């Protein structure tokens, strides 16, 4: 996997335009692009008061199955594994977004704000190879409904976000 | 000096045994410091040892290398009779000396001067990497007699290896800019680094040199056989990364505890300009500078001002910032037509002559830690655009090039003369599309000094008088003293402070004082910019970010060095949200007007 | 940044760090120690803060700028010497660190010639000790210890001047102290060690309230031959009219 990320510019110009431009804009070098996305740190709402003491701030001023054991489960997984996918949540994604274009074909009708309703076809596999390996997880060669309805979940408003 | 062996003994009853003030022998303590630290160079405090023999002292003009030399291993066996284990330590340790009172500068250096010892103030041009230098040719290799087999014409070819290796790092010196009087290009010197001072110095940054000088001979002869280049090169020997008198500090508080000191300044801040006082204002402000404040948490922010001047033809603009390259510390005036961004920020090349590696400071990193002024800048291509922008916005400039990784740092301001596209002002048209300046570099200035020539039937004749005025007042020992004096009689017609005063003036301030603030208006300067944010959301697109607010206490900074408060003040503070907001108000459309009354409430 | 400190309540005992302290003073002289009992009332030093009112005439609190509340606590029992102010929490700390200054002199001091008339400011119990408050551009002159020895808190509290002392670059040498009490001896048990101790320049710090347990030996302390007829009192009261403006009263004016 990939990974990029660096200050954007205008400061928060994120905020007003899509989750991506970080560089330049041009809708050509974003088409082999998958997935765009923001992160939440704490510290939202020091853009308002807190900054006057963030300024201050300058002035007056493991728990977890080891790190090397998960790299070892991960290469007891390269050498032999089988945890794929199970038929009733697979149907359950497929649901969950053809029942959405269903209601939107519908609300059509109501002509709705959303520029040109795309087809998410590319981010719904990708759920699909997520809810995958959350399977991967659990080892179970008929994935587990558990982690596959929890990504389905996460995915789905992470998609519904980036509608919004 | 052949006998000097009873010397080297009498030179080296100092080399212990001496203490002063209870006891704690100055080297007895750096002897112990070494057998800690291990650091194979010696300190030579040179105002005791000025007090310990006048002889030894003075030895360092006949054969100041030869003494140096033979001290030095005197003082190697010292510590190691002391340890016996630091011999083996390192290989070989060289003396540093602390203080000489001889500042020739480099303008000024003779052959009197040269081989003896000498300390050199400056700024690192530019330098370079490690040389192995080479130093029955033991380091001639133009001087073969007849050690070839067929040394009539058939060449006979050395080696460039096995040879003794130096660590060797040759570093250019100029001579301060500001200081270099206009029109002379500043001298070079090459300085040489070895073990312990190599790399211990960048460019863009002061240093201050006390090795010898040589008249030393390069084997790159390039020109003749038997005709090294010879350079007249410093041997360094200790360097100093980095006054005035107290009744001068007295009668200059006393005079900067007045009340009318932060518009004295301003009137007095230009010599021959008439009105623009509040672009006057914003030149003092970025001239005084403001306490900058690093930051780990988030990033580095600096205190320092960034004003960009959107001029007009006929406002004295140019003049202005050419006042400023005269008056402040560190001007480096570059103008937008030769700027040739490898020339502006620094770049690292490779000499074609010598295949020699060297990285050179640039215009922000020749300025660091003062002003860069540039103008024309509609005039330079965007490139150099981008560059300025990425130094500004990191204050500094990082490099990781062919052969070389470094960051130089760049803290220094800049001014920045413009020229709105075309022709002047348009109309009240916002300022943006006045100009074709990108906005992320628009966003890093702070103060836009937005000028512009009105006709007016009045006030452009008390202007002109005072033009016409002003080219009038342009154009032995009793006779140079009425002479002074009536220089100064002409300083008084511009009737506040007199500038020496006000350089000295800003010398103190940018060292002295650094002011910080109260948690009392903080807040309510914070609410204050809430309610910019407001009428900025009123007025549609807007850049009012962090960087907005920031400039505001900047700012107020430099107005309490103006004061030398060491703490923010009420009225000062004010100033500042007064200069902000109006900077503000010229850029936007029609809007001014009602924007005059909209974000009216903080006046 | 390496100063010797000590764990005291593996010394609390009062027999274990009897010579190391001479021989380490020996090189360093400069001392620092760390977690005694008062790390609470220590931290109360707020109190006396607004009294403002009483003239110095060499005694009490010299109010020279609001800026300056100095506390020039002549001692209480000695002949001409009675003194008292309100600091309350400043004389808990005051008897506390007296204890442990006494534990100290007790433990570095019976290393030499004579150890009995230094410490015989217990017979009369004569310290006259300096509180300082720098209470809400050039300040105080790099400050020996006035006296021969003395513990006192501190946050920044050091530099040093162009000379010849421990760290004799003669370069300012200032450094930091979370939680870290600094003792250092003086001028005149330098003399009485025989010629080992050094001294530190001070200026004003985050701590710019030097609370000051000086030691301060007796009145009529007689030094050896060349102090016989000069003793550390009348010298040091001469110092102490030295360096701060002396206007309030005639003789220092004089002096
Ligand atoms: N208040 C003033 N007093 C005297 N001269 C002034 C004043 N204002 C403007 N000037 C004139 O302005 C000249 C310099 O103006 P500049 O700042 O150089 O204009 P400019 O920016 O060079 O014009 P550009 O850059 O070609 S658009 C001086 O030589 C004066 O003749």
């Amino acid at each position: 996997s990939v990974l990029a990320a660096a200050n954007p510019i205008y400061g928060r110009y994120d905020d007003l335009k899509s989750p991506g431009d970080n560089i330049d804009f041009q809708t050509t070098i974003l088409s082999r692009f998958d997935m765009i996305f923001i992160v939440k740190d704490d510290h939202n709402e020091e853009r308002d008061i807190s900054i006057a003491n963030h300024v201050i701030n300058i002035h007056t001023g493991g728990s977890e199955i080891s790190i090397e054991k998960m790299k070892r489960y991960i290469t007891y997984c390269r050498l032999k594994c089988a945890p794929r996918l199970s038929p009733q949540a697979a149907e359950k994604l497929s649901s969950n977004f053809v029942t959405i274009r269903k209601q939107l074909l519908i609300n059509e009708l109501e002509s709705t704000e959303r520029s040109s309703i795309p087809i998410t076809i590319r981010q719904l596999e990708a759920i699909i190879r997520i809810t995958e390996s959350l399977a991967k997880l659990e080892l179970s060669p008929i994935a587990q409904e558990r982690h596959v309805d929890e990504a389905i979940r996460l995915f789905q408003a992470s998609t519904m976000d980036a509608a919004s | 000096p052949n006998v000097s062996r009873t010397i080297a003994r009498e030179l080296k009853s100092f080399l212990l045994e001496y203490t002063d003030e209870t006891g704690r022998s100055v080297y007895g303590a750096r002897i112990r410091t070494l057998g800690e630290m291990n650091s194979e160079s010696l300190e030579v405090n040179y105002r005791h040892l000025a007090e310990s023999k006048a002889i030894l002292a003075l030895f360092l003009a006949k054969c100041p290398e030869e003494m140096l030399k033979i001290f030095d291993l005197v003082a190697m066996e010292a510590t190691e009779l002391h340890y016996p284990d630091y011999a083996r330590i390192h290989s070989e340790i060289h003396v540093r000396i602390s203080d000489f009172p001889t500042i020739y500068s480099l303008r000024e250096l003779r052959e009197s001067n040269l081989s003896s010892l000498v300390r050199v103030t400056g700024v690192v041009t530019r330098r370079t990497g490690v040389f192995p230098q080479l130093k029955q040719d033991s380091n001639e290799e133009i001087r073969i007699s007849f050690c070839t087999n067929c040394k009539s014409k058939g060449p006979f070819r050395v080696n460039g290896e096995k040879t003794v290796y130096r660590n060797y790092q040759r570093v250019t010196l100029q001579e301060a800019p500001g200081t270099v009087p206009p029109g002379r290009l500043p001298r070079h010197r090459e300085v040489i680094l070895l073990a312990d001072l190599v790399d211990v110095s960048k460019p863009g940054e002061e240093v201050e040199v006390t090795g010898i000088y040589k008249n030393n001979y390069d084997g790159n002869l390039n020109a003749k056989n038997g005709f090294p280049v010879f350079a007249t090169i410093i041997e360094a020997n200790s360097i100093k990364r980095r006054s005035w008198t107290e009744e001068e500090e007295r009668e200059f508080r006393k005079i900067s505890r007045d009340r009318g000191i932060i518009d004295k300044i301003i009137s007095s801040m230009a010599p021959s300009i008439y009105g623009h006082r509040d672009i006057k204002t914003a030149v003092a402000c970025s001239l005084f500078g403001g306490v900058p404040k690093n930051v780990n948490g988030k990033h580095s922010i600096r205190g320092d001002i960034n004003v960009l001047l959107l001029g007009d033809p006929g406002t004295a603009k140019s003049q202005i910032l050419k006042y400023v390259e005269k008056t402040a510390h560190r001007a480096v005036f570059a103008t937008g037509q030769g700027a040739s961004a490898v020339g502006l920020t620094a770049s690292v090349r490779k000499d074609p002559i010598t295949k020699e590696w060297t990285l050179e400071g640039g215009a922000l990193v020749l300025a660091d830690k003062g002003v860069c002024l540039i103008d024309e800048f509609d005039k330079m291509n965007d490139q150099d655009r981008t560059s300025i922008h990425e130094a500004m916005e990191q204050q500094s400039i990082s490099i990781s090039k062919a052969g070389i990784v470094t960051t130089l740092q760049a803290r220094c301001s800049i001014i920045a003369a413009a020229n709105p596209n075309g022709g002047r002002y348009n109309s009240t048209l916002p300022l943006a599309q006045n100009v074709s300046l990108t906005e992320p570099i628009l966003s890093r200035f702070d103060i836009l000094c937005v000028v512009r020539d009105l006709v007016d039937e009045e006030a452009d004749e008390r202007l002109a008088t005072f033009v016409v005025d002003s080219h009038v007042r342009s154009h032995q020992l009793n006779a140079r003293q009425r002479r002074l004096q009536r220089q100064r009689k002409k300083e008084e017609e511009i009737s506040p402070i007199p500038q020496e005063l006000l350089m000295k003036y800003i010398h103190y301030a940018r060292t002295k004082i650094y002011p910080k603030l109260h948690q009392m208006d903080m807040d309510k300067v914070s609410r204050v910019y809430a309610d910019l944010r407001r009428e900025s959301i009123s007025t549609g697109s807007f850049p009012i970010t962090v960087r907005h607010l920031e400039s505001i206490l900047r700012i107020a900074e430099s107005f309490a060095k103006m004061r030398l408060s060491e703490f923010v003040s009420s009225y000062d503070l004010d100033r500042a949200i007064k200069v902000v907001v109006d900077s503000f108000v010229d850029a936007q459309k029609v809007s001014v007007r009602r924007q005059l009354r909209r974000s009216f409430a903080i006046y | 940044l390496r100063v010797p400190v000590i764990d005291l309540n593996r010394v609390s005992d009062e027999e274990q760090l009897l010579p190391v302290v001479r021989a380490i003073l020996l090189q360093h002289d400069t001392f620092l120690l760390k977690n005694y009992a008062n790390k609470a009332v220590l931290d109360a030093l707020l109190a006396g803060l607004t009294t403002k009112d009483l003239p110095d005439t060499s005694q009490g609190f010299d109010a020279n700028f609001v800026w300056l509340e100095q506390y020039i606590f002549d001692t209480d029992p000695q002949l001409r010497f009675d003194r008292k102010c309100r600091n309350e929490s400043l004389c808990s700390i005051y008897s506390r660190l007296f204890k442990l200054g006494l534990f100290f002199a007790q433990l570095c001091v019976k290393s030499v010639v004579s150890s009995a008339e230094l410490q015989d400011c217990i017979s009369t119990s004569h310290y006259a000790t300096k509180l300082t408050r720098y209470f809400n551009e050039r300040d105080y002159v790099t400050f020996l210890p006035t006296g021969v020895l003395t513990i006192f808190p501190c946050a920044k509290a050091i530099r040093y001047k162009p000379s010849t002392m421990a760290t004799t670059d003669n370069s300012w040498v200032s450094i930091d102290e979370p939680d870290c009490l600094l003792f250092h001896t003086g001028t005149l048990l330098a003399r009485w060690s025989q010629g080992m101790h050094t001294t530190s320049p001070l200026q004003i710090d985050p701590r710019a309230n030097i609370v000051s347990l000086t030691i301060w030996p007796p009145l009529t302390t007689p030094i050896s031959s060349k102090g016989e007829g000069t003793i550390a009192n009348h010298l040091l009261e001469q110092q102490i009219k030295a360096f701060p403006k002396v206007a309030q009263q005639y003789y220092p004016r004089e002096l």
